[PDB]
RNA sequence: GCGCCGUGGCGCAGUGGAAGCGCGCAGGUCUCAUAAACCUGAUGUCCUCGGAUCGAAACCGAGCGGCGCUACCA
């Protein structure tokens, strides 16, 4: 079971596990809380840095991993542009908590 | 006139816990 | 019945009411989450060990029942920057005062000053400054404050207004305070023969100033209830009480006795000659600064058609300026003022939402 | 004198699908209810329904998950205050 | 101090044996799934404590909190 059982979910197979290794920060890539989940693949997500941004879903997670409101997310910022940016990796709740404990992200937002 | 007072300050201080 | 009326002015939470509690025992009830809101009230007996507070000398030295000097009364004002309008009111009953400064906060604090100058303005010249919270300070701190005090108390009218540091919390040093107030706040003579006249500041209550009332006299209240006009109320003194004990008569110094309606009203002899004015001739003067707030901005001269709080006697009335001369303005009032004599008044302006004492003068008829 | 802060309860009520419902409890009875409902309907994609309680209380229904958005809208259009709101559920 | 609400959680109501309604949370059932639609709840006896009377949260008291009356009661 993934979302709603279905006749049309057995033709997919998801492989990641709940016990997966947490992904760290990169260059031109940082952490965001989701302000409001917008339509058509767009999403309003406030970064942990201090900029408002406009986040966008790029492939991969577009159907595989569903997302909600107020989630800690990996965003690779546009190197040429700035206002439009893209989501790369969704973080789990446990994962988020671990990150918070570590102090890798700034302590400003709650899960 | 401070003497009278300075006195007063003394006498209270010496009544503390 | 109490001889005299001593006021306890000062900034907020410096403990004015608390000092009143170490001296009398009484609390002002409280307000219970806030602080004193009505004028508090309390009395006490002062005797002395020739050889005190209760007929008992065997507390120091020994027994010989201390000799009774007088019985006094206090008037606990509030301290909050906005209860200004009542404290003013209250002063009208005082025969003297005690300025409670806090030993652990920046000496000239807004209200401390506001009060002080109100005092030197109205006429209450028999003053005792008191350094309160010395039970929570460095033996240096309370002396340096005594300095800033001894220096403020300079150019001002306050020569040797002594300064008795206390501990209102552990009731320490209070007896030297009783000795101050037994020296400097002497009990004024009052010709009784005079017209029976008194100020009201509660009712469920007020202070006499000149004359004397007796059980079963015929009396009136001014301006009295309104219609828009304002007519006097007549009644018979059903009874007379000070503190909890009943008396047959009542004389100045003290307070005697729904919500507090006839607040700011006065009581006199029935069939007596007193003006119930709507419009009044003030002679007047200003402060150069607005000493009170926690900013000293320089007092703007009076513009006509301005609304100002006219504090007359115990009453607190609002009024508009019809005339603007050098020191004689003519004021039109919402609620009448019964002018019993010639008199004192205190004049305020809504500076920044909250009202502020700005200048004074004398009523004129 | 009137109380400035009253407990307005915006609750989680489960609607058709994974979707929810903005239900308002403890509504101030000063303005016209029907008018407010109409306004709400106009502003969003919601339908307004009022469940009546005896003496005090009216349950005000708005289909959907908005909460914050709804509050913002209320702030924009005079009738309700900023401090009165409470989110109930999760 | 009076009056009502005194919970099994919130918000509404009823007083002498009967677990009262609307919502919420916690969980289930039904459907491939969620919701609607359904049941079961939780400190076991509906303030704290005990009694008159087998009993009861309801009758009575001492003892608390929120507001409907009061205005600071020397
Ligand atoms: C505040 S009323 C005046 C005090 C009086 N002893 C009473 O109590
Ligand atoms: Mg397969």
């Amino acid at each position: 079971n993934t979302k709603g059982g279905k006749k049309g979910r057995r033709g997919k197979n998801d492989s990641d596990g709940p016990k997966r290794e947490l992904i760290y920060k990169e260059e031109g890539q940082e952490y965001a809380q989701i302000t409001k989940m917008l339509g058509n693949g767009r999403v309003e997500a406030s970064c942990f840095d201090g900029n408002k941004r406009m986040a966008h879903i790029r492939g991969k997670l577009r159907k595989k991993v569903w997302m909600g409101q107020g989630d800690i997310i990996l965003v690779s910022l546009r190197d040429f542009q700035d206002d439009q940016c893209d989501v790369v990796h969704k973080y789990n709740l446990d994962e988020a908590r671990t990150l918070k404990n570590q102090g890798e992200l700034p302590e400003n937002a709650k899960i | 006139v401070g003497l009278p007072y300075s006195e007063l300050l003394s006498r209270f201080f010496n009544i503390l816990r | 019945q109490a001889t005299i009326n001593i006021g306890t002015i000062g900034h907020v939470a410096h403990g004015k009411s608390t000092v009143v509690r170490a001296i009398s025992g009484v609390q002002t009830v409280r307000l219970e989450r806030n602080i004193t809101i009505k004028l508090g009230y309390a009395n006490a007996k002062i005797y002395k060990c020739q050889e005190e507070i209760s007929p008992k000398c065997q507390r120091p030295g020994c027994p010989g029942r201390y000799k009774l000097v007088r019985h006094v009364s206090f008037v606990d004002c509030p301290g909050h920057d906005i209860l200004m309008s009542t404290m003013l009111s209250g002063a009208a009953v005082m025969d003297a005062a005690l300025l409670l400064i806090a030993g652990n906060e920046s000496c000239p604090q807004p209200q401390t000053s506001e009060h002080l100058a109100a005092i030197e303005i109205m006429k209450l010249k028999h003053v005792i400054i008191l350094q309160n919270k010395v039970d929570l300070m460095r033996e240096e701190s309370a002396l340096e404050h005594q300095k800033s005090i001894l220096k403020f108390i300079r150019g001002t009218i306050a020569d040797g207004a002594p300064i008795v540091p206390i501990s209102a919390q552990l009731k320490y040093n209070i007896d030297a305070v009783n000795e101050f107030i037994v020296k400097t706040i002497p009990v004024p003579p009052r010709d009784f023969m005079i017209s029976p006249r008194l100020i009201v500041i509660r009712s469920f209550g007020g202070s006499i100033l000149n004359g004397v009332f007796k059980l079963g006299d015929e009396i009136e209240i001014r301006p009295g209830i309104v219609t828009i006009q304002c007519k006097p109320i007549f009644s018979n003194i059903v009874s007379l009480f000070a503190e909890q004990n009943d008396l047959k008569f009542a004389v100045p110094g003290g307070l005697i006795g729904r919500a507090d309606r006839l607040v700011g009203q006065v009581v006199g002899a029935k069939g007596h000659l007193p003006n119930i004015y709507t419009d009044i001739e003030i002679n007047y003067f200003l402060l150069r600064r607005l000493l009170g707030v926690k900013k000293q901005a320089k007092v703007r001269k009076l513009e006509p058609n301005e609304v100002l709080m006219v504090n007359i006697g115990s009453t607190a009335t609002g009024a508009r300026v019809v005339a603007v001369k050098a020191d004689m303005a003519r004021l039109q009032l919402t609620s009448p003022a019964c002018t019993e004599i010639n008199e004192k008044i205190a004049l305020s302006r809504r500076i920044e939402k909250h009202w502020r004492l700005i200048g004074w003068a004398t009523i004129k008829k | 004198e009137t109380a400035t802060s009253n407990y307005i309860h915006i609750r989680i009520q489960q609607r058709n699908g994974r979707k929810t419902l903005t239900t308002v409890q403890g509504v101030p009875e000063e303005y016209d209810l029907k008018r407010i409902l109409k306004v709400l309907k106009k502003d969003f994609a919601c339908n307004g329904n009022i469940v009546k309680d005896p003496e005090m209380g009216e349950i005000i229904q708005l289909q959907g998950d908005q909460r914050a958005k709804v509050c913002e809208f209320m702030i924009s259009q005079l009738g309700l205050q900023k401090k009165n709101i409470k989110i109930h559920g999760f």
